[PDB]
């Protein structure tokens, strides 16, 4: 769509990896955040 | 007669000073089976209550599970516990002023005794 | 000071679903150290009691050692054991009919900790 | 979350059969993280105490943190122990004569579980 490439990356669920959604618990999420290299935390819940 | 167990136990001890505030004492796996949690105080309070409790990594998901006034000054909570994202044990005082009676400041132990997540298959 | 101790300490979590019956949780080898045997009920059950007890792998040898009416929904056995052939950590409830006030069934999970017969020498 | 915890912890049992005097029964190493000691009395004592608690691999530092009459039959301590030079847990008969009521004689049993001071580091 306007010469950018549209992409179905899948759900993020249990098993593998997809965009995430606002049904992965903040924990889920901020475990495979750095914390370190992230400014601050926003989580899929937090966003919602 | 055969079975899946949990072979790896930790205890963690943390010490605050015993005055208002929140403090995060025990950090704990998700799957952790938290089979112990005690707490003493070590010193002479004149006012005030520790209250410990579960709380998250982030959010403000307090919610205390053993309540110990000025007398007693020793507590052991009555109830055991798989931890599900609740992956900070917590103690908060709300209510405290300096030592009291001793002059020497008051402390308090918390000693945290839980089991890994990992389990492994045994029969006997 | 020397001594010989027993250096290996397992954990066993048990669920059952709490109506009427006989469930054999835990197995313990001969020579076993339960240290500490816990009950509890998840859910909020109306009428009913649990009786957790030690029995034989086989024969009806069955003794309750917790007896848990519906109101507290938590316990603890008061006593430490070795295992001398009763290598059954068993639980039944003779009275109990479905979930009640809930809508959503009601779980009883009992965690045994025991440490193994085997033993090491260490001098302090 | 990250922190330090003890992940070696002993178990040791010790028997004695209950009649007046001091007997050593456990050996604790510096910073020793003390969790749990239970005293059982096997048989049908008559009359007398047991007094455990803690002194020194010498000197003469007993302490009382337990007493058992004859009739609960058993006891655990309520509090939690860091080993602090108190490397003996003792524990003394002041009253008793022979078995009573049984014949065969009686027996106390000794179980302190303890976390050894090293630590290690997790985060989680």
């Amino acid at each position: 769509i306007d010469n950018c490439p549209v992409i179905d990356a899948g759900v993020w669920n249990k098993l593998n990896v997809g965009m995430p959604n606002s049904s992965i618990s903040d924990s889920d999420f901020t475990r495979y955040l750095n914390k370190a290299n992230v400014s601050n935390i926003v989580t899929p819940m937090q966003l919602k | 007669m055969k079975q899946k167990v949990h072979s790896v136990s930790y205890l963690a001890k943390a010490e605050f000073e015993y005055k208002n505030g929140v403090y995060d004492l025990v950090a704990l796996p998700t799957g952790a089976e938290v089979i112990k949690i005690s707490l003493e105080v070590v010193g002479l309070p004149t006012a005030g209550h520790v209250s410990v409790g579960f709380k998250d990594e982030s959010k403000k998901n307090y919610s205390s599970i053993l309540t110990l006034p000025v007398n007693e000054t020793s507590g052991v909570v009555t109830k055991d516990y798989t931890v599900k994202s609740d992956k900070i044990v917590a103690a908060e005082v709300k209510d405290a002023l300096a030592e009291g009676s001793d002059g020497r400041p008051v402390k308090c132990v918390l000693r945290a005794l839980y089991f890994l997540p990992s389990v492994i298959e045994v029969e006997y």
